[PDB]
RNA sequence: GACCGAUAGUGAACCAGUACCGUGAGGGAAAGGUGAAAAGCACCCCGGAAGGGGAGUGAAAGAGAUCCUGAAACCGUGUGCCUACAAGUAGUCAGAGCCCGUUAACGGGUGAUGGCGUGCCUUUUGUAGAAUGAACCGGCGAGUUACGAUCCCGUGCAAGGUU
RNA sequence: UAUCCUUGGGAGUCAGACUGCGAGUGAUAAGAUCCGUAGUCGAAAGGGAAACAGCCCAGACCGCCAGCUAAGGUCCCAAAG
RNA sequence: AACAGUGGUAGGAGAGCGUUCUAAGGGCUGUGAAGCCAGACCGGAAGGACUGGUGGAGCGCUUAGAAGUGAGAAUGCCGGU
């Protein structure tokens, strides 16, 4: 703004007599160069909801995939190595096509690191899912263990 | 067919140049020279210079009689000013410019 | 031969084979419309009608349902910040007068 | 005085058709054939009258 | 739903009032303050009671 | 639309013949005022010169009703300072009747341009005789 | 994020000059003159549509008295009588007649004659 | 980075706290873009040179050094219509004639002549106003954000609601 | 005939002008000044009063080369005796 | 469908156009993007297309979100003329 602008400090001219518009500082805002008026500023935009407004959404996602045949439970996901291969044809199999969210019941390093170079293809445990995780992903890959470990928060 | 010759940006204010000009288009080639080693202005010698380049590309590039050409188009358009400033009275200064002129020739077969 | 005919909220001299434009009417093109309202007669036999002529009627074709050039209605106030612009394209039937039924 | 209404481009025009240039008055030299300024002596050739 | 077919409830938002953007907003030039007077001044007004 | 317009193409003018002589002033201006204007004339136009040529015969013998005779004045200034100058309608008829009928009928057509032109159509002579024999002349009698 | 000015000005005015092709001197090339008179033409639009449908019907009627005339009537005596005879040709229908086929006209101002003698 | 993109963003994208201004403290700018690659126009012609016209390079030179794009003001050249008896807020409605041929439309350009008609804005009881503001064009230039209060609306739960 | 009241959210307004009528101040002056009362203007374009915010007629959503009227008019300008 | 209504300053209320950025879908583009320049096209308005010329690499569309979001006036600032 006009106060953090440099310079500026002294009136450009007298106030009367010199056939100018007058003006009280160099960095007016209108002035090219000047202050700016208003505009952007550091601010935050986060806000939270109720937490029964927060279950009712994951919950509201969750049943929605169920709605639309996305909802893939697996016995059990264990890849014997972090192969990025292995994983790509596991989800093949799997007729994943377009994005998927990959919930397991705990940290599993061995999937986080085979599908972490996949495009469009989220690896997430059961504490991380999300709304925002679930809606963007067309397809949840949720294993059975982590089935229950999120029945047990929400229900 | 037409041959073309360009000075750029001559030191002449176009509103002069224009003066002479206007003598010059239209005519043949042989009297246009008459007219501006006759007529005492400034941009005379200069249009003059111009318009036997012309010539000279006509008869060089093109093959075209140099007695056979008529100037079809001849016009000054306005080259960059530079800007000057002289001191006047009670400190004021006052803008001077210092005007270009581009000055083309055309002259071509009747 | 030429007849006067009522139609619209007007009245239009027509001739057969003229083609005029006239106020919309409901009639898809290609549809023959007929005029019931004539209110005189030229030519050689000169019929007068008082206000119609008895009987007389006037068949045409349809040819066009359209809307006319588009007009631009703008208004304003000086000083007092008031502008007001409009489109306007006013719907029209373009027949073609088949034959004068006197 | 100065101007009370700035002058357009018609009236400009207008002013300038007299400020013209003529042609110049001249005639061929009969001697050499450049063409001089009538009843001026010849640049090129140097003759008058029909003497250099 | 769908991250491209998102529709807010009916009526949970509004769009902001913007004055002084033109005539046909209707609160262009004095953007709603009238004519003149302290009520008018930016930062104007009395206190509150 | 439709209404028809007149054009150079179309207007035929002919040559009338009005006689001055008893008749008032003020009420043969206005008639010829209309001929010369072309009201009379169902084709017409406003913004074309419709009408007819109009010769006035006998002006001198013009009649005014009333004093207007020596109380009528007919005022021009000549755009110099105290340069007003006038003229009895009596001066007027007796050394000036052409100019008389000429303002008269002047007065009561359009002022613009084509106001101007149709005056030009308009013919007034101080004694019976019109040079005009070639044009064939019809005798225009006033409506009242 | 900062919305620059862009093309939208420049769109906006260049609307307005094409309106204002033909216009005297400036009026046709500054955009605040040129406003100005596409702004000033739109009223005078306006009221010439509405005024057009007087200076049409005056011109009929002048046509009407000149062809009532040639029948020794006045316009005045001519439209009462077609009223009497319950004719409803309007005037500009009477006036083509008038200028077009004045045989068509006279038959009209005859009718209207019959009834004034009445 | 739902920050700026050369009048923006640092005063400073560039030899900027420089140039310039001031005795001094101090104030304080303007100014980015050839091409993928200099392959940066050998040679010829006019010219003292500048600047051109060819020829070559290149995809392009109408990319040739203030070298991407290149708007408006403004300045010109050519001409389809009109213009030297005319009183003009310059247009609008009517309208021949002449000249064109489109996003194919009850088309385009010009406009003899007729009717009507005293700019825009601000401020005023009232302004064409001889009251104020604007030479013109372009860009920039003004109810925003934080935190509280209250009301309406939407949603969740409800004698509970919420961290 | 279709307004009215309560509650709540947001205002702007506190320079008014003239015209008719009833009064004051003035000189039974003022386009003066101050009230009452109605209207128009303000914030109202159109028609008439030559031009003419406030007077007469009358309230513009928009198109029409249709018709009937208001005030005011109908010899010419300029529609209509 | 019927009926009725639709001048407007201060001001209140509603519905929209357009600009920059983000997300998600679906596209366009060296067979030529944005920008610029024309045109006699389209929509009730803000406005939107189509075609051709220039340009030489980026840009729309749909839904939603966020704003340095719209200029003709400030003896406005700067540049050009
Ligand atoms: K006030
Ligand atoms: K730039
Ligand atoms: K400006
Ligand atoms: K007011
Ligand atoms: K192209
Ligand atoms: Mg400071
Ligand atoms: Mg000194
Ligand atoms: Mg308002
Ligand atoms: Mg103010
Ligand atoms: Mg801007
Ligand atoms: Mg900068
Ligand atoms: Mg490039
Ligand atoms: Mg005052
Ligand atoms: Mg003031
Ligand atoms: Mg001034
Ligand atoms: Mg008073
Ligand atoms: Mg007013
Ligand atoms: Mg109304
Ligand atoms: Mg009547
Ligand atoms: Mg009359
Ligand atoms: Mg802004
Ligand atoms: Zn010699």
């Amino acid at each position: 703004n006009r106060s953090e602008v440099r310079g500026g400090g002294r009136k450009p001219w007298r106030q009367k007599g010199t056939g100018r518009a007058r003006q009280g500082s160099i960095r007016s805002p209108q002035w090219r160069g000047g202050g700016v008026v208003f505009g952007p500023t550091p601010r935050s935009y986060s806000y939270k909801l109720p937490k029964k407004v927060r279950r009712l959404a994951i919950k509201s996602v969750l049943s929605s995939k169920v709605i639309d045949n996305n909802i893939i439970v697996l016995e059990d996901l264990t890849l014997d190595t972090a192969k990025t291969k292995e994983m790509a044809a596991i989800l093949k199999g799997l007729s994943v096509e377009k994005k998927a969210l990959i919930v397991t019941a705990d940290a599993n390093e061995a999937v986080a690191l085979s599908a972490r170079n996949i495009p469009g293809v989220t690896v997430v445990e059961a504490n991380g899912i999300n709304v925002l995780d679930v809606v963007n992903h067309e397809k949840l890959l949720i294993t059975k263990a982590a089935v229950e470990k999120v029945e047990e928060v929400l229900a | 067919m037409q041959a073309k010759a360009v000075a750029r940006t001559v030191r002449i204010a176009p509103r002069k140049a224009r003066l002479v000009m206007d003598l010059i288009r239209g005519k043949q080639v042989g009297e246009a020279v008459s007219i501006l080693n006759l007529t005492p202005r400034a941009a005379s010698p200069i249009i003059e210079k111009v318009l036997k380049s012309a010539i000279a590309n006509a008869e060089h590039n093109y093959e075209m009689d140099a007695n056979n050409l008529v100037i079809s188009q001849a016009f000054v358009d306005e080259g960059p000013t530079l800007k000057r400033f002289r001191p006047r009275a009670m400190g004021r200064a006052s803008q001077i410019n210092k005007r270009t002129s581009h000055i083309t020739i055309v002259v071509s077969e009747k | 031969m030429y007849a006067i005919i009522k139609t619209g909220g007007k009245q239009i001299k027509v001739e057969e084979g003229q083609t005029v434009y006239i106020e919309k009417l409901a009639a898809e093109a290609g549809e023959t419309v007929t005029f019931e309202d004539v209110l005189f007669v030229g030519g050689d036999n000169v019929k007068v009608g008082n206000p119609t002529v008895e009987g007389a009627t006037v068949t045409a074709k349809v040819e066009k349902q359209g809307r006319a050039k588009k007009i631009t209605v703008f208004r304003y106030k000086p000083k007092k910040n008031v502008h007001k612009k409009q489109g306007h394209r006013q719907p029209y039937t373009k027949v073609t007068i088949e034959k004068i039924n006197a | 005085a100065v101007p009370f209404r700035r002058t357009s481009k018609m009236k400009k025009r207008l002013r300038r058709t007299h400020f013209k240039l003529n042609v110049p008055g001249m005639t061929e030299c009969p001697s050499c054939g450049e063409m001089k300024l009538s009843h001026r002596v010849c640049k090129a050739c140097g003759s008058y009258n029909g003497k250099d | 739903m769908k991250l491209h077919e998102l529709k807010p409830s009916e009526g949970s938002r509004k769009t902001r009032n913007r004055v002084g953007r033109g005539i046909g907003s209707g609160n262009g030039k004095t953007a709603g303050k009238g004519h003149k007077g302290q009520n008018a001044r930016s930062g104007g007004g009395v206190r509150p009671g | 639309r439709t209404t028809p317009m007149a054009n150079a193409s179309t207007i035929e003018r002919k040559w009338l013949v009005v006689d001055a002589a008893g008749k008032t002033l003020g009420r043969l201006s206005s008639e010829v005022a209309a001929i010369l204007r072309g009201k009379h004339k169902p084709t017409y136009t406003p913004h074309v010169d419709t009408g007819d040529h109009v010769i006035i015969i006998n002006a001198e013998k013009i009649e005014l009703t009333g004093k207007k005779l020596t109380d009528k004045i007919y005022y021009r200034h000549t755009q110099h300072p105290g340069g007003l100058k006038s003229r009895t309608a009596l001066e007027m008829r007796t050394n000036y009747p052409e100019k008389m009928l000429e303002l008269a009928i002047k007065g009561m057509l359009p002022k613009g341009s084509l106001g101007r032109q149709m005056f030009k159509k308009l013919n007034v002579y101080r004694g019976s005789e019109h040079p005009h024999e070639a044009q064939k002349p019809e005798v225009y009698e006033l409506r009242g | 994020p900062r919305v620059k000015g862009g093309t939208v000005t420049r769109k906006r005015r260049k609307k307005v000059l094409k309106l204002a092709k033909g216009y005297f001197g400036s009026k046709h090339t500054l955009y605040k003159v040129a406003n100005q008179q596409v702004m000033k033409s739109g009223n005078y639009a306006f009221r010439d549509r509405r005024q057009k449908k007087r200076d049409f019907r005056k011109l009929w009627i002048t046509r009407i008295n000149a062809a009532a005339r040639m029948n020794g009537l006045s316009y005045s005596r001519l439209m009462h009588g077609l009223k009497l005879s319950g004719i409803e040709v309007n005037r500009k229908m009477l006036a083509d007649l008038a200028v077009n086929d004045l045989t068509a006209f006279n038959q009209l101002a005859d009718a209207a004659k019959a009834q004034l003698n009445k």
